[PDB]
Formats: structure tokens, C-alpha cells, sequence
């Protein structure tokens, strides 16, 4: 399948690639954020996303803003299901404070494929 | 370990309250009449790898069937599953609820456990739970999250 | 697929997921912690498990204690092989103590699929 | 399949892999640094990589580091067409300064399989 | 629910800037003649996914098209559009450097701005682009990283 | 560009210590009998990307064998490869432990380091390696990793 998307607001800006084979797709910012350093907060991009079938949606860091700003990626497990507004949450690990504007690029959206196992108890597993 | 014989009463309870008959369940699970009879009525207990087999069986997350067992190591009785349909609507609420709203998704710590908080909230204001929709459980469900 | 857990001690909690299609199974701990501000602790679940083949279990954020209390997940690679017990190192980031208590949610499971390739040195890749 | 690289400096060691079944190669620092508490640094392999078709390179952590020194790897997407010069970002969230010598291993490698979706703009879609 | 008209404008400028004749562009993209001469002499409007088809025909990154019409909707003209070939040369260099330079991977924030970045600070240098080398811009565009 | 010659008395060594002949790791990972001859016999030189294939036909973590080679670069000789049974033996309770109990596996830095910090701390205290089991080791273990 394809990452089928849909805008919540006129806020929003479109998942976009660079490359053709490039890890992720690119999460933009609606709204304008501060935060403080050692400090978090749950950036919504105003889209909802439904994820191809056999993969689950990583938010995961960019390396730009990781090594000049220090800003990582928590959470950042999008469910095959949710349908909700997908939001980033960012932490601020600097020690000044990092400053997000609409239209910012501040994550990427990758597909990563998983299993769905069932589970199974067991007396014990053989070491 | 086995588990507990209250899982018989939660699987039984639990069937008549899906409508489903024995034989319709022995469809599903692939479990005997006599073998599901035996598991219900207390004589032979539950492997644990089979609840997961009833919860699709019942079309109950298996998930949810410990839960109301946890209530029975420690009440004595299950609250939820006397009154089970009250939980059962709610709970779809709930989960609808994680699923589709940000707030609900990016702040949930447990369905399960919200739920019952809503529930009591309900039983604390005198209002039904047949009487309230899907949108009026979300601004309550998003209040008890902060 | 199916995943083979085994409970190591009498307080660990079976491994739960509550959608047919989430990204991963939830890890409960075992005991109570209490995690200092600006501090990590090696939560233990007390279940060991085997994943299915083609892919290992990555120790995954709960997105509820990432946004509300700053809580992340360190380390978190178990490879096929690893038949101890399934520890989760937590980091709380925030200006508050945070409190593991047995039986809550700390992180999920999720089977991450991978490949396992050959490496082969060269001179020089063609850019 | 295969995991091509290549020594960018005479100070780079190879990538290692333990078992058979492991999650991901070692990466192995080619240069000394110390990283002082709540603060980063960008570790150099000075090794170029070009990962199999189907997957990217994740650099993760290493279990070690992370339990007993506070050790995080931040970024750590490294794409597909990526030929530069493989860095691992490293967060030292200890209270003591962290010490990265030349040969010492300080992330790991796995070829985390994915997708590579065409996007498709919908008006809404249907709500689960 | 579509797009504007001046996606028009932009396909048939690179279309013509790419050496493509529509009956080409026709096989590449797979729009009859007919819908792309609409498309570009602005009587049709172009769908929101068929731009990545577009993009793909003309070989020039979906992103980019939408990166010249955000200039249209501010300025009214589009200047990166206008001295197009600039923008390509250099883009191609600041696409180089990203995917082969540490420096510049683990450092970039938006190819796109960084190329204009670029582009004008060669433009208050008073430097042609057939002046500098791969070699050239490398160093300049590490500078403006910092 | 080639490896050094001692991957050849490498390579010889471990044939002998895996009770394997030359045309029985032919036939297992290699070329030919006589190249593999000529390699160990160091008038031929292993090249870069064949040590994995014979880690295989061995049967030893290719990983080792360069490790061994790490020994020779400085030492000039290999104690290591010298006493090999000790560390095989010691490897296979370093591996057993680190793959089955979290304080080894969140802890460890370096299993082959790690062996031979474990054969260095038997030989300080005079303990054979034939004498202790995979339990007595595993308490030392957790020690050096303290
Ligand atoms: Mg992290």
C-alpha cells in the first residue's frame, strides 16, 4: 500500500520526501512552540496519517537538529489504528531554549516494518 | 501454573451476556461442549494460553478478561463483570476515544482503568450510560486526564 | 509468528496488547522503583522471551509517560538470543521523582523486522 | 544480503558482529573524545557504509553504556543513499564526564526493514 | 480541493527548461497530450496527488515544485523559477554534499533554503556559478551552517 | 589490499584446534586444498573479505580471528592463540552468560576483552579452567563488571 494523509486545519503542511530512497518522510509543525531547555513538549502537525499494512510509523529524530540543537524525538510509536492528530514530542536537551515556528521541520515519519505476533506462555524457553 | 477457577464464572457470565451458546462458542474456540462445560461450571482449570483462545471465542480482548480477574483476587467479586454492560460501552468509548483524538492518544496511561474512572463519574453525577454519546464521554474522558 | 515468553518469577504480569493491530505488547514492571529527577533505573520485568525469527525486540516509549512526565527508554535492542530477564532502562528527564510501582506500564515490545547481512569491506563505494 | 563499507582513515576498525543472529554490527569510535556531563558529541567512524536494498541503517544503542553510564544515541537515521562519513551522536546524560577512546565501541548498526510509501492526500479519512 | 492555476505555469516552464516535449512528458507521466496542455495552459487544475506524478515525469523532486509555488502565493512571481538553471546546479551541489559530507548531513536543516542561501550569497560575492566547482560551494555552504 | 601473513598461522592453528584438514575446509568454506595451503604456509595472503568465509568453515566467530590478529599487531605473538583451549572454553561461559542473565547482558562492554580479563584473574588466583563450572565463572563475571 501507500501513507494515505488527510490535513486537520489550514495549518498544516504536507508529509514531503527529498529523496526517492530517503528513510522518512518529513513532519512539519502547525503552530509556534517554545521550549525551554530540559524541557518537552507535544508539537501537533495537524495531519492524520493511515499507515501501509505490515508497518507501524516511527517519529523519529533529525540528524540536524540533534547534533547542532540537541533535540531528540520521545515517544515517537504511531499505531497502525490511530487516526488522531500525529503529533511529535520534542525534547529540548540543550541548554538554551529551541525555538519552533510553524512550518518547521522538526521530525520524519519512518515505516518501519514489523510482526504482529501472537503470544504464548511457556514453562520456561530453553537457553 | 494454572489459572484460578473464577475464569470459569468470567467466561460464562460473559457468554450469556454476547448472546452466544455453548455450541456457537465450541465453533469459535474449537474447544468440546464438554471441555468449554468443564472450564465453565468449575471442574477443570483454565490454561493460561487458552484465555487468549475465549477472548477471540467471546470477542473479548483477552486483555480485559484479567483485568476482571484482578478484581476477583481482590474484592472478592467482580464489579465490572455484574455490571458489564455499562463497561462494555463505555470501554468502546474509551478505546474509540485513544484511537482517533491526540490528547487521549499522547496522555492515556490505561483504557482500562479510565474507563471504570469515567463510569464512577457517571455514578457520582446520577447520569445513565445510554443517555450520553461519544462526543459528551470525550470532553469528561479529557477533563480526567489533567 | 508467534512470541514465547516465560514468567521468571511470581511478580511478573504476562505481556498484553490490546488491539489486534498495535505496534507493540506491553511491558509491566515487576517491583517498585523510585527514579530521582535526572536519574535512570534498569526496570525489571521478570519474564524472559523468544522472538520470532527475522526480526528483534526494540523496548519502545509508551507515549503517555513520554509527553506527561518526560520519561524515555535507554538501550532497548534485545537480540534474537537473549534469554535473561527483560530489563527496560528508564530515564526520567523531568523536575519530579517518577514512581514505578509492580504491575505498571513502562514501555511495549515491539518486533522490530530486521536483516541480518554480511559485511564485505571495499576500497571505495560508488557515491 | 550484504553490507558494504569502506575505511575512510587509516583510524577506523571495522564494523563487528558477535553472534550469527545479532541485531546489529558495532561501531567502533576512531578518535578520542571526552563528552562532559549534559552534553554531546559526534563520534566519527570515519567509515562510508551502503546498507542492503530494502531497509535503512539505525544507529542504536548499546544496552552497556546506556545502564551503567547514562549513554544515549541521539539522530542515528542514517539513509539509504547516505556515503559520507558515519557519525554516531552521543548524549552523555551522566553526572560524571564519559570517556570515548579510539577502537572503543559506542553504538550499533541494525537494518531496520522498511517501506518506502508513494503518498497519497486524502479530504479525511475515515475515523477508527 | 485542487491546486492553483499557476502549477500550470510551472510544469509547462521546467517542462521546456528539462527539454521534454508534452508527447514525451505524456509517456513519462502517463496523462494524455490533451490533459497536460490544459493542465498547463491553465484550464484545467492540477489534482493534489498529480504533482508527484509530475515530479517524477519531469525528474524534478515533488518537493520542489511546491517549495517555487510557496513563492508564487507570497511574492506573485516565482524568482527561483525564473533563474531556474542556477537553482539546478546548485541544488545538485548541495544535494552532493548532503548525501557524501558528514559535515553537512549532520548538520542541514532544508536542502531547498540552503541552496537559495547559497545563491545569494554568490550574488552579493558577485561570483557567476560557472566560476565555482563542487569543491568551491562545499566550503561556503559549511560556513553558512554555522 | 591483502592481510597480513599471520592470518595464515591463524588459520593453521585453528584448522588443528577444530580437528580440520585442508581438504575438509575446502569443502566446508574454501576454494582449494592447496590455496588454503599456500595461505597458512604464508606465501599466499589471505585476502580482506575471506577471513568471514573461513569463521564459517571453522566454526569460530569471525570476529575472534581478527581479534587474535589485534594480539599479533602489538605483541608480535599471540597468547591467545597460544593457550586457545582456555579461551574457548572460557568464551563459551562469557557467551552463555551474557546471552542469558541481564546483569552480564545490560553491563557487558567487550565479551572477548572480557574473557581474558576472566583467564588473567583464574591465573592470578592459580585455578584451573577445567576445574571450574559455568555458575562459579558466571559470579566472577558480575564482579569484573562492577
Ligand atoms: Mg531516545
Amino acid at each position: 500500500m501507500q501513507l494515505r494523509f488527510a490535513r486537520l486545519s489550514e495549518h498544516a503542511t504536507a508529509p514531503t520526501r527529498g529523496s526517492a530512497r530517503a528513510a522518512g518522510y518529513d513532519l512539519y509543525s502547525a503552530y509556534d512552540y517554545t521550549i525551554p531547555p530540559m524541557e518537552k513538549a507535544v508539537v501537533k502537525t495537524d495531519i492524520q496519517i493511515a499507515l501501509p499494512s505490515g508497518c507501524y510509523g516511527r517519529v523519529a529524530p533529525r540528524s540536524g537538529l540533534a547534533a547542532k540543537h540537541f533535540i531528540d524525538v520521545g515517544a515517537g510509536v504511531i499505531d497502525e489504528d490511530y487516526r488522531g492528530n500525529v503529533g511529535v514530542v520534542l525534547f529540548n536537551f540543550g541548554k538554551e531554549k529551541f525555538e519552533v515556528k510553524k512550518g518547521d521541520r522538526i521530525a520524519q515519519l519512518i515505516c518501519e516494518r514489523i510482526f504482529y505476533p501472537e503470544i504464548e506462555e511457556v514453562q520456561a524457553l530453553d537457553d | 501454573a494454572e489459572l484460578p477457577t473464577h475464569y470459569g464464572t468470567i467466561i460464562k457470565t460473559l457468554r450469556k451476556y454476547m448472546k452466544l451458546t455453548q455450541s456457537k462458542l465450541s465453533e469459535r474456540t474449537g474447544f468440546s461442549q464438554n471441555t468449554i462445560s468443564n472450564h465453565e461450571n468449575g471442574n477443570r482449570n483454565i490454561g493460561v494460553n487458552e484465555i487468549e483462545i475465549y477472548g477471540k471465542g467471546l470477542g473479548i480482548p483477552s486483555y480485559i478478561l484479567h483485568r476482571i480477574s484482578d478484581e476477583f483476587k481482590e474484592k472478592g467479586y467482580s464489579p465490572t463483570l455484574n455490571d458489564f454492560g455499562k463497561f462494555d460501552k463505555m470501554y468502546s468509548y474509551v478505546n474509540k476515544a485513544y484511537y482517533n483524538d491526540g490528547d487521549i492518544y499522547y496522555s492515556s496511561y490505561d483504557l482500562y482503568d479510565e474507563t471504570i474512572k469515567l463510569l464512577e463519574l457517571l455514578k457520582e453525577s446520577k447520569i445513565n450510560v445510554n443517555d450520553i454519546d461519544y462526543d459528551y464521554v470525550l470532553k469528561l474522558y479529557k477533563q480526567i486526564l489533567s
